[PDB]
């Protein structure tokens, strides 16, 4: 039995999806290393199944500024695919990036 | 150009609890010298009540985006102009205290 808070992880991202930056504790939970994260989109991660609701929650979050993705299947560094649930915000100056709040549900 | 920018995290007092190290470039400090400090106490006088009314505000908020900028004194002692953009996030799982996230870049002021 791991915490909420053990289970918890922030990621930024690109308006493209991609990440710009993620915490140390996603490899603890996933196996990912964050360096090698950079540069891809999220969207490489998404099983196929809730890519299309993804691709929505991604569309709420553009128009609206800030999103709650309901449940999504990310694939594991080493095979499988964990449960997520995850909090998007987008931060505007004066878009400039996307700031997600990770939440491993299984 | 890439701006300069870094997440921390925060407890509602304002103390930092997480800092991520893309804070060595824009602010000089390695995060273990901010971890565990206010940073109101980085900030500079004029700009301190501000900071800790956002810091009030901001969970008042309902998780929405609170913005606000202030001079932060970096490792050179030089005072940087901060825009930090800040939002609650509390896991609807439980009812554990919300804490504030941040992200915080050097821009002008002009
Ligand atoms: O589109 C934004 C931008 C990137 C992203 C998102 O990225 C992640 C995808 C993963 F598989 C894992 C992760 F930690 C973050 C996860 C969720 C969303 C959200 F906001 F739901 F749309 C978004």
């Amino acid at each position: 039995f791991k915490g909420l808070d053990s289970k918890t992880f922030l990621s930024e991202h690109s308006m493209d999806m991609k990440f710009t930056y993620c915490d140390d504790r996603i490899t603890e939970l996933i196996g990912y290393h964050p360096e090698e994260l950079l540069g891809r989109s999220a969207y490489e991660f998404y099983h196929a199944l809730d890519s299309e609701n993804m691709t929505k929650s991604h569309q709420n979050l553009c128009t609206k500024g800030q999103v709650v993705s309901g449940q999504y299947r990310m694939l594991a560094k080493h095979g499988g695919y964990v449960w997520l649930e995850t909090q998007g915000t987008v931060i505007y100056n004066p878009p400039q990036c996307i700031m997600c709040v990770n939440y491993v549900l299984s | 150009c890439q701006p300069t920018r870094f997440i921390s995290r925060h407890n509602i007092e304002g103390i930092f609890t997480f800092v991520d190290h893309r804070c060595v470039a824009t602010v000089g400090y390695q995060p273990q010298e901010l971890l565990g400090k206010n940073i109101v106490e980085f900030c500079h006088p004029e700009d301190q009540q501000l900071l800790r009314d956002s810091f009030q505000q901001v969970v008042k908020l309902k998780g929405q985006v609170l913005s606000v900028m202030f001079r932060f004194r970096s490792k050179n002692q030089e005072w940087l102009w901060m825009r930090t953009s800040s939002f609650t996030f509390q896991n609807p799982y439980s009812d554990e205290i919300e804490y504030i996230i941040c992200t915080n870049t050097n821009v002008k002021n002009s």
